[PDB]
């Protein structure tokens, strides 16, 4: 099945942390997590233009 | 080789079962609805009729009518959940249509003057595929797997 | 995505600005089409603020 | 191998002594005891056909 | 239903007529026309925003769209769009089909 692609989110880096800009067409899960022991996810629904740090 | 596989339905008949609402009231129908499966992703729902498809005859309808068994051409039935939906196939008691998300199914074709329908309550309901909620599948993007139902009748 | 993706300088300047994250993609097999993805019209987004 | 029935018969599965289009109700009643079966595909398969 | 099942329209000064069932309304899924006895229609309706009723005598289509909402109003304590096949009978109020 052809499934849609959501757009480029726009990568800022600062010392120790990336922000994004999130400009979604239809809703779109942003799912992160951290690559340690504890991974912290984070599995959201994201449907607006948006900024995550 | 798609006879061999069609010929179990040439032992059945269409039957008259009742359907809760008509085109008038509550009667009973010559295309009467059983289920509405639709577990596969992109919109494709099977239905399960009072009715039967394909008897050998290209592209048809099978359904008694007081005992007399009668036909039609399979483009002059349609169906919609909440939108008008798409008939692809059928093949005995099942047909394959492509319907978008809503909360009752209606079937209904016409004769002469006298019109048949049949809408039963049952959840159509459409499914995406990935972490993109989509309504209506796109015109280009990424392949990716998916689990839709099988034109074919194997 | 925000307020003038697009800037043009007046009305009828034939010269615009255009920063709307455009980026092609690659079309299906067997189809004669172009596939693109951008970031949606921020006109409109500012409308809906 | 297995043998079905239709009487005191054990016929090979793949070739019915009935076909539907010969008979009607003999055939739906062959299918009748055959149900439960490992060979019931074959014997559909070959019990509509000739 | 002035004859069996039919619709009696004015037409610039002259009366017409059609059988009703070449006459459509939809509110925002379609519609079943019932019966109707004078300028009153009664109807089988889901719920929306508005009605367009409509019908095509020659090839040139008449409609009327109103913005009146309809509703659809359950009986019970438990909230459906569409009647179950079924369950238990309570008291509700319907119009009536006749005409009295």
């Amino acid at each position: 099945c052809t499934v849609p692609l959501a757009p480029e989110p726009m990568i800022t880096f600062g010392f120790r942390s990336v922000s994004l800009k999130l400009h979604p067409k239809n809703p779109t899960y942003l799912i992160t997590r951290q690559l340690a022991d504890e991974p912290h996810y984070t599995h959201e629904l994201i449907s607006e233009p948006a900024v995550r740090n | 080789s798609t006879e061999e596989l069609f010929n179990e339905y040439k032992l059945t008949r269409p039957y008259m079962a009742r359907c809760i609402r008509c085109a008038v009231g509550s009667c009973h129908s010559p295309i009467a609805i059983e289920a509405v499966k639709s577990d596969g992703h992109d919109g494709y729902v099977r239905l399960q009729t009072s009715s039967q498809y394909g008897l050998l005859k290209g592209r048809t309808m099978r359904y008694d009518m007081h005992g007399t068994i009668k036909e039609i051409p399979l483009h002059q039935v349609s169906l919609y959940t909440s939108r008008p939906c798409h008939i692809v196939d059928g093949h005995g008691y099942f047909l394959l249509a492509r319907c978008p998300a809503g909360d009752s199914i209606t079937m209904e074709f016409k004769k002469d003057s006298v019109r048949h329908s049949c809408s039963v309550p049952y959840e159509v309901k459409f499914n995406p595929v990935g972490r993109e909620l989509y309504t209506h599948p796109p015109e280009h993007g990424v392949e990716q797997a998916c689990q839709v139902y099988a034109h074919d009748a194997q | 995505g925000a307020f003038g993706d697009i800037q043009s300088r007046t009305v009828s300047s034939s010269d615009l600005y255009a920063n709307t994250n455009l980026v092609l993609q690659r079309p299906k097999a067997g189809a004669i089409h172009v596939p693109y993805t951008q970031a949606p019209s921020g006109f409109e987004q500012w409308k809906k603020d | 191998t297995t043998m079905c029935l239709l009487a005191n018969v054990t016929f090979p599965c793949a070739q019915p002594p009935i076909c539907y289009d010969r008979k009607p109700a003999e055939t739906l009643a062959m299918l009748s005891v055959n149900v439960d079966n490992p060979g019931y595909d074959e014997l559909l398969e070959a019990a509509v056909k000739c």
